[PDB]
């Protein structure tokens, strides 16, 4: 089938369900997936208890 | 004269009526030679898909023998006298026609009164037809176009009576029978819905006389016609194996007394017609016939205005090889568009004198203007003189032509056949999407 009606339509929709979980994070759970310890300036003297990448 | 008064110096098409209501019509010239014929209200769109095909073979065994004539005493007659016994079926029309010399009116006409009225209908008969009927089938299946045309026809009218077919499906080719026929003529030969029309060297009084003494016998003074409801939709058979693509893209048209159907004409004659045998090829004035030529993007198209009783269809039926039928997509649809927004009045001149021209040269001849009186009078109740239709077509514009075109194609789901190499036809959206213009 052509590309343009059918999946410019389906992957602006997939877009939007992408954008709504984005937004989810970013206005209701800014910090869900990161970390609290780069809220504190980089301390070369002290290191953190734990060091994880993302 | 100056075609004015050429017009009004057209012979006057004279109607009466049998107290049965068998109507009678002649156009009375000086020719030597005639034509006179019984043209019916019956076609495939009364039939239900258990009678379909009746009509057709009905029309197949009418020249096989009557009571008074038996088998080929009928057209051992009209070969004797040099005549030309035809006969042909529509979805709403049937019609019997000779072409007779005027001397030989009388005979004519007593010829068609028995064949209309009392076809023999014999078994034998029916199963030699049976046979001749398949075999036609088969050699429809040969031409294109007819199959191009029957598939748009099922698709725009799917589940109504007009997407049937004429001739019907082979299984009730195969499963009709005497009861089935007889029972198709007993409801559908009246004289109600029968019209005898004769054009060329016939005094109308005379013929007259003959239908009140051959015809009189038919029914004096039931189940007939629901509308139709049209379906944008897509039919697409794709056989590789085809050398040519052929598609046909039809909206719903208006039926056949709509004054709509004027300057829609009109605008079919702006779009024009074109195959590859053209002398004028990429000077003519039509755009899309010019495209086609000096690209070669198609081996020929036509547009179509199909009329009914109350719906039709208006569009157009184009041949071309696998990797051009977008291009005659975007072409033709973009024509439409170009007419529904910006007509132009020079383009509608051109395309009315087309029109003019097309309705005087076809009735040239006494077998056009028969048939002419003969649809007419089934289709109007009326034969339109060319004065009338002249009146019409000067009442035409560019903005007439504009709003019409924009109320039958803008906007509109059109009905779409495709057959053959048709992997390139576009797909229903994409079509869809070229019925509007998003700069409009
Ligand atoms: C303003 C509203 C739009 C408008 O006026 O468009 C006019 C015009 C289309 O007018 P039309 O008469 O409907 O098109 C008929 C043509 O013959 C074109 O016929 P066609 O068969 O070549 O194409 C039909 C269809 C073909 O479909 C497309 O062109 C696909 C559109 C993009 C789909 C997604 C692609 C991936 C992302 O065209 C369109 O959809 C419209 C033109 C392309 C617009 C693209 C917008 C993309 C936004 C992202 O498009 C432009 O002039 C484009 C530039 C202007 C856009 C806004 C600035
Ligand atoms: C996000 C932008 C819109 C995406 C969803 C709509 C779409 O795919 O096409 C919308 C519009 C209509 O395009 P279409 O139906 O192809 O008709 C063209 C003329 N025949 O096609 C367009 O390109 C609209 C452009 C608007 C600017």
């Amino acid at each position: 089938i052509p590309f343009h009606p059918y999946y410019t339509i389906k992957d602006i929709l997939g877009a939007l369900f992408m954008m709504l979980i984005l937004l989810i994070l970013v206005l209701f759970s800014p910090d869900l997936l990161g970390d609290p310890d780069n809220y504190t300036p980089a301390n070369p003297l002290n290191t953190p208890p734990h060091i994880k990448p993302e | 004269a100056t075609y004015a008064q050429a017009l009004q110096s057209v012979p006057e098409t004279q109607v009466s009526q049998l107290d049965n209501g068998l109507r009678v019509a002649s156009e009375q010239s000086s020719q030597p030679t005639c034509t006179v014929g019984v043209w019916i209200d019956a076609g495939s769109r009364y039939e239900n898909e258990k009678n379909n095909g009746a009509g057709y073979f009905v029309e197949h065994l009418a020249f096989k023998g009557t009571k008074n004539r038996p088998g080929s005493a009928l057209e051992k007659e009209v070969e004797s006298m040099g005549a030309h016994l035809n006969a042909y079926s529509t979805r709403e029309h049937t019609a019997y026609y000779i072409k007779a010399l005027s001397k030989d009116l009388p005979k004519a006409v007593e010829l068609l009164a028995d064949i209309v009225q009392n076809c023999s209908l014999e078994d034998s008969q029916i199963e030699k037809e049976r046979d001749v009927i398949l075999q036609e089938l088969q050699e429809n299946d040969s031409s294109m176009r007819d199959v191009v045309f029957d598939y748009l026809h099922a698709t725009a009218f799917q589940g109504t009576p007009l997407a049937q077919s004429v001739e019907g499906p082979s299984e009730n080719v195969r499963k009709l029978s005497r009861a089935d026929l007889t029972e198709y003529v007993s409801q559908h030969y009246k004289a109600p819905r029968m019209v005898l029309a004769a054009a060329g060297g016939v005094e109308h009084r005379q013929l007259l006389d003959l239908a009140q003494k051959h015809f009189s016998s038919l029914s004096g003074t039931v189940p007939a016609f629901t509308p139709c409801r049209f379906t944008g939709s897509e039919i697409r058979h794709r056989d590789d194996a085809l050398p040519l693509a052929h598609v046909a893209i039809a909206v719903e048209g208006p039926g056949w007394a709509n004054p709509d159907n004027v300057p829609l004409q009109v605008a079919n004659a702006i779009i024009g017609h074109y195959d590859s045998t053209y002398g004028g090829g990429t000077h003519m004035s039509s755009t899309l016939a010019s495209v086609a030529a000096t690209r070669k993007l198609c081996q020929s198209f036509q547009t179509f205005n199909i009329c009914y009783a109350e719906t039709g269809l208006l569009g157009a039926h184009f041949v071309c090889d696998n990797m051009s039928i977008d291009d005659m997509m975007f072409f033709l649809q973009g024509q439409w568009m170009r007419l529904c927004t910006s007509a132009t009045e020079s383009e509608v001149v051109r395309g009315k004198n087309i029109l003019r021209n097309a309705l005087v040269s076809h009735l040239d001849g006494t077998t056009p203007v028969c048939e002419d009186i003969g649809r007419s009078l089934l289709t109007y109740g009326r034969r339109i003189p060319l004065a009338e239709w002249e009146s019409r077509i000067a009442e035409v514009d560019a903005s007439v032509v504009r709003e019409v075109c924009s109320k039958y194609f803008y906007d509109q789901c059109p009905a779409v056949a495709g057959l053959g190499p048709i992997e390139q036809l576009p797909d229903y959206n994409r079509i869809r999407s070229g019925m509007f213009w998003l700069r409009f």
